[PDB]
RNA sequence: AGCUCUCUUUGCCUUUUGGCUUAGAUCAAGUGUAGUA
RNA sequence: AAAAAAAAAAAA
């Protein structure tokens, strides 16, 4: 949650966004969806990448 | 399951769990040659708190047919009746809303001067009924007489062909109008009855189906003899060659005729793309079929909405005008 | 939506305007340092200087000869009111006058737009002005009377309309330019930018007070001035409750 | 080019006698009536160029070329009356409406202020308000629903709202109390209670019964009004409010083997039980001695039909409802 | 949906603009294609 | 040996990318359905 | 010991 809405403060403000920071807050509301999913691909990433 | 909602007034095409009826009835239609296995794809304590039955369907349908066809009957006590499960009291308010605002009703609850029993002996949704007994008032019936065969028909006319894109679109191009989508079904019931001569593999390659558009045709005539029953006379005059008639004057006298009868369903276009009712709360999509997808309106028709999956989806999107809904509707509608 | 630069440059600068047209009577100011006073054609608005953002707002406003409609509309209601109190002043007839379709506009001099005919001699007073309790009679009768409707735009550091009627009353009457016929009549006067109203002139006895409520009912039920405040109100989107 | 056009449309659509033909589709020709998204909308005017007109509509220019002038000029009508010809009584009473002093775009404005609902009476569609009167405790206790007439109708002919529909149910009472058998049962004519709605949970997934599913997280709490800044120069609303850092914080007050993955029923299905049982009707008795007594157009009629719903209810032995008396 | 697998027929359009607009221009090479973004096409490059 | 025909090879450039700057600067997108006949 | 045009609104 601190994370996310870290991630937030840049790019929550209402309008005028490119492709990566609309691809960004999908992500961010994906992840906000569906936390399991997305600490289980962090763990991964962290693990692998 | 379709369901009908009372207060919003749209239908509801939702994924209800199985009843413990209906699960059984699927379990045993496995067993009937060999014995066979049952693979219900949930536990077995979830078949345990399912319904034991089905909602009953009087529960979750439109009364208004149902209250037109039992004020057909002569029992107008429709709250003192025998029914084998009672519809819940809010339903059949809206229901007697939709038939006062059909005409049809009087103050009194009651079927009126032959009106409301024209309303009630025709086999037509009674929103295009009403329609058709107000098309001879003024000028042309005929036309949404054709339009009545197309309206009252399940089946869609178009076989649905996925391995064409653009070629279903031409051809349904071929018989394009811009002022509506039931203009488009009058073209091609024209073109078959006319100049087709009723001819099956010209509705071949024109990506059409064949047993339920004839059925159609029937449909048609069955309604001409109807209305045959009604002391009108019938104006054909789709077969004498008198085009004298300006078409435009025509074409907005149908839908004309069409928003005296369908205000009840109107909407506007919203510049996202979606349209909204009057009321201008609920968010309502052109269908994917009809011939408005793509094309820009100001003011709409259509014949039924369904709510699908997420989205609540309209059909046969017709053009109309708001003067038209303040003028034909002036006890439904008003201005601010 | 897919916008041209000219268009993106108005869009962003529609704010500065509404800004602008709020702050205009302390931005259109009379006494400036320098600046060539120029009148907007066809209206009595006065700029100082050349500031496009207020006169493209003000033009706005008074789209469509705005400024000779509202004295058209005046001098009509001031007309239906002098026909209904034709019998308790002895008015005899009363018309407006129409030769120019300038004189809204016309600051330099002014004429005559509302006649009154007296089927006998009036003892008017001393020119006063519209609220005036001190009235003095004298001897002077008259036959005949005039009213004239002078617009205004006034700003912040001139809108006293009272000092305005009484020195274009002092100006106009002695001045040859302007065509008075009678030698007796009233002024009124309306500033548009503070809606604010009076008159100076003589006062034959009902006459003050019927103009008095014919006053406040025009400036409260004009249409004319009825467009003017709703092009107002949606020019600063200032709304009520 | 004209001619082009009118026999490609011709070509691609020739059997439109009902409304009007779609423009062909080729790239040469543009599609008007298609709808293209916004953020690929131009702004046109009436004259198709892209030019804004208003002060306050992002133009350049406004008036009638910079100018609160017209082409046709402005002409004063005039006013004459007198004794004789008094303007009051006069029959062609010419009246000075809001309207001949405004012009088109203020005609516009003025029917795009005005919208459409329905009426007081009529339902709509989707029309969902009266949840904030009802969730509102001794607030919506006084507000009562206005009396949609297709209640008021129902009213008329018999019925109350609060209970459902159906023939009147003989019970006796509860008095609240408990459940005493006591009573004399007497049975009053009640009337029937409302069975309630169904509303389906909305199902887009393809998520079983019985599924929870995977639960969110919540985002980590978060003279009116004022000129705008442009709705360009908007970017992120940068501006919330300067008196006062950040967001309105919250307070509180205080401080054999099955399939693979399936499991074995532990009891079989009663319903499909009693299809091969003997279920719980004895057979009739069927003596012998009894004997069967009977031994081995709808068109024309519904025309000649002249029963109408007075006269076809009267052999039907059904109450009529109460009209006009 | 801006991303996901590469197909043959996208490395291939992929090819053929760099053939026609070079390496230091991936806009117009991700304007040829619909699913993928000027840093994914310069990525898979 | 020379002259002509066809072909090959060599030479051939035969029209064989007018400049500059912050690679001048930027640049996702409508929708897309169909318990029951 | 007391300071007030242009870009920029486009070739029968």
């Amino acid at each position: 949650i601190l994370a996310l809405e870290r991630l937030r403060e840049a790019y929550s403000t209402k309008g005028r966004l490119n492709q990566s920071q609309r691809e960004e807050l999908a992500l961010i509301e994906q992840a906000y969806d569906s936390p399991g999913t997305t600490l289980e691909r962090i763990k991964r990433f962290l693990l692998t990448q | 399951l379709r369901a009908y909602n009372p207060k919003t007034g749209i239908e509801s095409l939702t994924a209800t769990p199985v009843s413990k009826a209906s699960a059984a009835q699927r379990a045993g239609r496995a067993g009937r040659t060999k014995p066979g296995k049952c693979f219900r794809l949930y536990t077995e304590e979830a078949y345990q708190s399912l319904p034991d039955a089905t909602v009953p369907e009087i529960q979750r349908s439109n009364l208004a047919p149902i209250i037109l066809q039992l004020k057909a009957l002569g029992i107008d006590n429709v709250l003192r009746f025998d029914y084998f499960t009672p519809p819940p009291a809010e339903q059949m308010t809206r229901a007697l809303e939709l038939l006062y605002s059909l005409g049809a009703l009087d103050d009194y609850a009651k079927l009126t001067r032959p009106l409301g029993l024209r309303m009630a002996e025709l086999a037509v949704e009674p929103m295009m009924a009403k329609t058709l007994l107000s098309a001879q008032s003024f000028g042309c019936l005929s036309e949404i007489l054709t339009i009545a065969a197309m309206t009252s028909l399940d089946g869609t006319l178009w076989i649905q062909h996925e391995g064409d894109k653009k070629k279903t679109e031409s051809v349904k191009r071929k018989f394009a109008a811009e002022e509506g989508d039931h203009l488009t079904l009058l073209n091609v019931y024209q073109a078959f009855v006319t100049k087709g001569r009723k001819e099956a593999h010209w509705c071949h390659e024109n990506m059409l189906n064949y047993k339920a558009m004839i059925r159609a045709v029937s449909i048609r005539a069955q309604l001409k003899r109807f209305l045959e029953r009604f002391g009108i006379d019938v104006e054909e005059s789709l077969s004498s060659p008198s085009v004298s008639q300006q078409p435009a004057n025509k074409a907005e006298k149908i839908q004309r005729c069409l928003t005296i009868g369908y205000f009840a369903h109107a909407a506007k276009m919203q510049p996202d793309g979606t349209f909204r009712n009057v009321s201008g709360t609920t968010v309502l999509h052109a269908h994917p079929s009809s011939i408005m997808f793509n094309r820009k309106a100001d003011w709409v028709i259509f014949h039924e909405v369904l709510e699908t999956k997420d989205k609540t989806f309209i059909r046969d999107i017709t053009r109309i005008k708001k003067e038209w809904l303040l003028e034909y509707a002036p006890d439904f509608y008003k201005t601010t | 939506k897919k916008l041209t630069n000219a268009q993106r440059s108005g869009l962003n600068q529609i704010p500065n305007r509404r800004f602008t047209l709020w702050w205009s009577p302390t931005i259109n100011r009379a006494n400036v340092y320098v600046g060539f006073q120029v009148q907007l054609d066809l209206t009595g608005i006065f700029l100082h200087g050349k500031i496009p953002t207020l006169k493209i707002s003000l033009i706005q406003i008074f789209r469509a000869h705005l400024w000779q409609k509202i004295h058209e509309s005046v001098v009509m209601d001031l007309c239906q009111v002098f026909d209904q109190e034709l019998e308790a002043l002895s008015i005899e007839s009363v018309q407006k006058e129409t030769i120019h379709p300038r004189k809204s506009y016309k600051m330099n001099s002014s004429c005559a737009d509302i006649q009154l005919f007296a089927s006998h001699k009036w003892n008017v007073t001393r020119p006063s002005l519209l609220f005036d309790t001190k009235d003095v009679i004298e001897a002077t009768t008259t036959n005949k009377f005039w009213i004239d409707v002078q617009l205004r735009y006034g700003d912040y550091d001139s809108h006293d309309i009272e000092r305005y009627v009484r020195a274009k009353y002092l100006d106009y009457t002695t001045d040859s330019m302007s065509l008075y016929p009678s030698p007796t009549g009233l002024m009124i006067g309306i500033d548009l930018a503070y809606n604010l109203y009076s008159a100076y002139g003589q006062y034959f006895p009902g006459l003050k007070t019927l103009i008095q409520q014919a006053m406040a009912k025009i400036m409260k039920a004009n249409p004319a001035l009825y467009v003017l405040r709703e092009r107002i109100r949606k020019g600063l989107q200032l709304y009520a409750s | 080019r004209a001619a082009y056009e009118a026999d490609l449309t011709a070509q691609q659509s020739p059997y439109v006698f009902f409304g009007t033909p779609l423009p062909p589709l080729d790239p040469d020709v543009r599609d008007d009536g298609s709808y293209v998204p916004i953020w690929k909308q131009e702004a046109r005017d009436e004259r198709g160029r892209k030019r804004f007109h208003g002060a306050f509509t992002g133009g350049w220019s406004a008036g009638y070329f910079n100018t609160v002038g017209s082409k046709e000029g402005w002409t004063p009508s005039s006013f004459v009356s007198s004794r004789t010809k008094r303007w009051k009584d006069d029959p062609n009473k010419v009246e000075q409406r809001p309207e001949d002093f405004m012009d088109e775009e203020d005609l516009a404005d003025l029917e795009e202020s005005r919208k459409l609902q329905t009426r007081e009476a009529f339902s709509g569609l989707g029309s969902t308000a009266d949840d904030a009167v009802r969730a509102s405790g001794l607030m919506g206790l006084f507000r009562v629903e206005g009396e949609t007439m297709g209640v008021k109708l129902l009213k008329k002919m018999g019925w109350k709202e609060g209970q459902g529909i159906g023939p009147k149910v003989r019970r006796k009472a509860r008095l609240g109390l408990g459940s005493d058998a006591n009573i004399t049962e007497e049975t009053h004519l009640f009337a029937p209670d409302n069975v309630p709605m169904i509303s389906f949970v909305r199902k887009t997934d393809h998520k079983g019964l019985g599924y929870a599913g995977e639960t969110g997280l919540t985002p980590l709490s978060k003279p009116r009004g004022s000129i705008g800044v442009g709705i360009l120069n908007d970017t992120g609303s940068d501006d919330e409010d300067p008196y006062e850092l950040g967001p309105k914080i919250s307070y509180n007050r205080v401080i054999r083997l099955p399939l693979d993955g399936f499991v074995f029923g532990k009891e079989p299905d009663p319903l499909i039980s009693e299809i091969i049982a003997e279920g719980k009707y004895p057979p009739p008795r069927i003596p012998p001695g009894w004997v069967s007594s009977k031994k081995p157009s709808t068109a024309e009629a519904a025309k000649s039909s002249t029963l109408d719903p007075r006269a076809r209810a009267a052999i039907l032995g059904e109450k009529q409802l109460p009209g006009k008396s | 949906v801006k991303g996901g697998v590469w197909t043959n027929i996208e490395d291939e359009i992929l090819k053929a603009a760099v053939s026609k607009y070079g390496l230091n221009q991936w806009a117009r090479v991700s304007s040829l294609l619909a699913r993928k973004t000027p840093k994914q096409c310069k990525a898979r490059w």
